[PDB]
């Protein structure tokens, strides 16, 4: 089938250029009628179309971002590059790419999406602390990282039922901290191992922590 | 494809010129062949006269649109050139040309087959046979192991003169100087050959003079003392 | 019933840059000179067809402006680095020109070394040359004007690149793309000229200005709304009604 | 250009209730499309070309409309339909999306389970302490968590994060994180978490002793 | 008619050097241009056809490039066999128009001429005139000053020099100063000398014969 995946820096320093690349497989952009678009979504707001390119190298942009947008294709690599100059505190959004066809004007196949946060800030690391139990509940705690998001899992993705991942909340010191609890049977304590897997890719740190009473 | 010409070297003014060019290596009715005439001015460059296609369509340059008249003698596989009422401005070397091809979607502009060129000089004056006087080698025309010797071509009109040594057998170390216009209205040139000084008196060295404009062929032998 | 009625003609010039051939006489090369004689036999059939001098009036007008001197130089130079150019002709009209094939490059780049050979190189050439053998085969029988515009006259991938660049509305590009075989049936390919290493023919695509208006069949004819009035065979397909300006078997 | 106005902005209905979204445009538009975005996930094409339904989506979803008005009708709502739906147009540039309709499930009043977690020794060795009070599986969203340190109310040092609606049971989750330093933690004794919910007739209290 | 412009008018480079001759055009000629080699005395010789393609038999060091109005030909290594005159010719618009051309010479080491003098042949003296031919063979560069001295008397107006084109084998020239006199004046003198002043000579050399 068709696949798409964005790639770019998760943290931007204000006004610095933002290079985003969307690699695709399952189809060739050189085939006539094919296209690749770009859609962003700021937190709390709805979707917003950005730009798109076509197999004939025809480009169409959004008048909301006239000067900064610049798209270009690469048939020899099955990827599309999009440069967004002069980034701004309002441009924090989850950027998605998608395939488009002239036979039907919309975006049918989509990608996972990358988060780009616009801040004069220093990259942080993961601060993990357990939540011992005393049906019982347990979980983990994260602190002062940058930026959202970070993928969390329990027992290498084996523990799924009853797992909750609370969204991160900003504090007065201006960093990030969330919680991720999981409800487990009380009899399984002491016999089954519970470890929350944290992988902060924007900071490139892999931290696993064992949860025990 | 080979091309050989045949024209007059001297042509009195206000008369039509009779150039010819025979085609070999390919029939004159060959496909995609535009038989072209081109002359070259003295001291300057070339000038396109015009061509005549294998079909028979002729295109003449707009400066000579009314004076040209190219022909196709298929029975002899040759094409000719005719220039009406020649003046002193038409004196040049006339080259025969052709344009071979295979697929023609543009013009036929390349020329791979050329001709030797007919030195056509137009003047009311008459011709003159050349004067061949040998430049004999001596103890002053030597220098170590070599000896210089030649023969002088004097008093002739008009150009050119074909000089051959031993009927084309000797071609190394030969220098034929450009023609020189003397005091009268007659050209003159010298043709000297360098030869090892130990071979004189033992080998025959005869210079051949050939002047087509006046129908002349002279054989003059050179020898020491 | 919806609609899709024609109001005008979209004119365009399609070019196929050919290559001049010089002297070429020199197992694996046995099949080269055979497909080479077909290229010679095809380019001469186009020139001899050109020797002979009111529905497609707007299209043929361009074919007689291309005959003017230097106009071919305008197009041949426009498609220097790409395959799509718009040129203001002598009449001041800007026509769209697309260079479909580049036989001028394929012959001077790959056949000059060998003739003046790998068996893999012989394979692709027969396909690039066969299209010319077919475009000439179609132009030779329909007397310069063929319809519908076949695959060889304009492939599936090249008609879309034309409709995408067509100065028309947005949804109609979605309409014509889904009904390309209908657009072809209402098009005209017009052979123009052959000279200066260029093969150009004028393709005339239909312009649908009337869409999504009520229409009804069955006075044996069709009836479509048009600016408060109703007009009058029409090539119908599914719910779409295609027509131009001048047993109701199965059940669904 | 072409602006979209999606209504309602927020609708709540029970499982199996017919729900229709109305999305009108400014100018005349030929085709209208629809999308579904689960929380965090990328959008998914639901309805394409006004009425036709995309693959990978049950026949539960249906659409209709033309011109300047379009509707998206759900036959019977499902707990897995909790998402934010959009209406997108591809008839003109620039490409524009709808306003954003976030649908919530109507659910029986669920009583939550209250937990409490003291700070770990690893955090105390760093100089900070964070007591987390857990809420899980309740309905509706209305819930008040008032911390009490030695029978004294706390404010300004507690933060609450709410989980989005679950797609299986349509319940919520809350985690109130009380933030203090290491000095102010070893200064008091008990630490309680008072929770008041609509399903709880009386506020349940969970507490402990330091050490 | 199209006006063809070529640059430069004359150049000179060492052996194995890189030469680049540009051909400026009036209007657009597209891919239609022809380069021609013409060694003195020979007919034109086709080198480049269609701007960038090469003629069969041309060495592997001649490159063509250019489209429209700006064209250029390049030689990878200047060889002694390339000393000729090069023109560029168009053929899209009728009539075909040639260029002025470019004469190409080769820079080499200093060569000194060998002086051989010849007395007037007895066959010429019968006619009543006489001619003394002074030969300067194989020298470089071209500049040479020859002045006859009959019995230590400078002769002017009766001497005629003749310089050949630069040779294609060793890049050397040849000069032949012919001094024409009459039988009456010839038999009235005894010494006939040919003074040669060239760059490759630390002192002027003169080869003279007696018995005149």
């Amino acid at each position: 089938q068709v696949t798409l995946r964005e790639s770019g820096p998760a943290l931007v320093k204000p006004t610095q250029t933002l290079t985003l690349t969307c690699t695709f497989s399952g189809f060739s952009l050189s085939t006539a009628g094919m296209s690749v678009g770009w859609i962003r979504q700021p937190p709390g707001k709805a979707l917003e179309w950005l730009a798109d390119i076509w197999w004939d190298d025809k480009k169409h942009y959004n008048p909301s971002l006239k000067d900064r947008l610049t798209i270009s294709k690469d048939t020899s690599k099955n990827q599309v590059v999009l440069k967004v100059t002069n980034m701004d505190p309002a441009d924090t959004a989850t950027y998605y790419c998608a395939r488009d066809m002239i036979f039907n004007f919309y975006f049918d196949v989509w990608g996972q999406g990358t988060t780009v946060t616009v801040s004069s800030a220093s990259t942080k690391g993961p601060s993990v602390f357990p939540l011992a139990p005393s049906t019982a509940a347990l979980g983990c705690l994260v602190k002062d990282y940058f930026p959202e998001p970070v993928t969390v899992s329990w027992n290498s993705g084996a523990l799924t039922s009853g797992v909750h991942t609370f969204p991160a909340v900003l504090q007065s010191s201006g960093l990030y901290s969330l919680s991720s609890v999981v409800t487990v049977p009380s009899s399984s304590l002491g016999t089954q191992t519970y470890i929350c897997n944290v992988n902060h890719k924007p900071s490139n740190t892999k931290v696993d922590k064992k949860v025990e009473p | 494809v080979q091309l050989v010409q045949s024209g007059p070297g001297l042509v009195k003014p206000s008369q039509t010129l009779a150039l010819t060019c025979t085609v070999s290596g390919a029939s004159i009715n060959s496909d995609n062949y535009y038989w072209t005439w081109i002359r070259q001015r003295p001291g300057g460059g070339l000038e396109w006269i015009g061509h005549i296609s294998y079909t028979g369509n002729t295109y003449y340059t707009p400066s000579l649109k009314s004076r040209l008249s190219m022909s196709l003698e298929t029975s002899q596989s040759q094409f000719s050139l005719r220039l009406t009422s020649v003046t002193a401005a038409d004196s040049a070397v006339y080259f025969c040309a052709a344009c071979g091809a295979y697929v023609l979607i543009s013009n036929c502009g390349w020329f791979d087959s050329w001709g030797q060129g007919t030195q056509v000089t137009v003047s009311s004056a008459s011709t003159k046979g050349p004067s061949v006087f040998p430049l004999a080698p001596s103890s002053k025309s030597t220098s170590g192991g070599t000896a210089a010797l030649g023969c002088l071509v004097k008093d002739y009109f008009p150009e050119p003169v074909t000089v051959s040594w031993n009927s084309g057998a000797l071609t190394s170390g030969v220098h034929t100087f450009p023609a020189v216009l003397q005091s009268s209205g007659l050209y003159s040139l010298s043709s000297v050959v360098t030869v090892p000084s130990s071979s004189l008196g033992t080998q025959t060295y005869i210079c051949n003079v050939n002047h087509k404009p006046s129908n002349t062929k002279v054989d003059k032998r050179v020898e020491p003392k | 019933y919806l609609s899709a009625l024609r109001t005008g003609w979209y004119t365009s010039v399609i070019t196929i840059e050919l290559s001049n051939i010089k002297e070429i006489k020199c197992a694996k090369v046995k099949l080269i000179k055979q497909e080479l004689d077909k290229y010679k036999n095809a380019v001469t059939e186009l020139q001899l067809l050109m020797q002979s001098t009111s529905a497609i009036a707007s299209g043929v007008a361009v074919s007689k402006v291309l005959h003017l001197e230097g106009e071919v130089n305008k197009i041949k130079s426009a498609l220097l680095s790409t395959n799509k150019a718009v040129v203001s002709l002598s009449n001041g009209v800007s026509v769209l020109t697309s260079k479909v094939l580049d036989l001028k490059n394929y012959i001077d780049k790959q056949l000059l070394p060998i003739v003046n050979p790998n068996i893999e190189t012989v394979i692709e050439f027969q396909q690039k040359n066969n299209r010319l053998l077919e475009i000439t085969r179609e132009f030779s029988v329909n007397a310069g004007v063929t319809t519908p515009v076949s695959t060889y006259m304009l492939t599936n991938s090249e008609l879309l690149s034309l409709i995408n660049d067509m100065p028309i509305t947005n949804d109609q590009k979605k309409l014509m793309s889904n009904n390309v075989q209908i657009v072809r049936q209402q098009s005209y390919s017009i052979m123009s000229i052959i000279k200066e290493e260029v093969l150009a023919y004028v393709v005339q695509l239909p312009l649908y200005g009337v869409i999504d208006t009520p229409c009804w069949k069955l006075d044996r004819g069709w009836y479509c709304d048009n600016a408060g009035s109703v007009s009058f065979t029409c090539k119908v397909q599914s719910n779409r009604v295609f027509c131009d300006t001048m047993i109701t078997v199965n059940k669904q | 250009d072409i602006q979209m106005t999606q209504s309602p902005s927020t609708l709540s209905a029970s499982v199996g209730d017919r729900v229709t979204i109305t999305c009108s445009a400014s100018s005349r538009v030929g085709y209208m499309h629809w999308y579904q975005q689960k929380p965090g996930k990328a959008p998914k094409l639901l309805i394409y070309d006004t009425s036709k339904l995309a693959s990978g989506v049950p026949s539960r979803f249906s659409g209709s409309g033309s011109g300047t008005e379009f509707t998206l009708t759900i036959s019977s709502l499902q707990p897995d339909d909790f998402a934010t739906y959009y209406c997108f147009q591809g008839s003109g540039y620039p490409f524009t999306f709808g306003g954003g309709t976030k649908v919530e499930i109507k659910r029986t009043v669920a009583a939550p389970s209250v937990f409490i977690f003291p700070p770990s020794d690893e955090q105390l060795k760093s100089g900070t302490a964070s007591v987390v009070c857990l809420l899980n599986n309740f309905y509706p969203r209305e819930a008040k968590v008032q911390w009490k340190v030695d029978n004294a109310l706390q404010s300004g040092n507690s933060q609450e994060s709410v989980t989005e609606q679950d797609s299986k049971d349509s319940t919520y989750s809350l985690s109130s994180t009380l933030t203090l330093s290491k000095a102010d933690y070893e200064k008091h004794k008990v630490y309680a978490c008072e929770v008041t919910h609509q399903g709880l007739s009386s506020p349940v209290t969970k507490s402990f002793n330091r050490g």
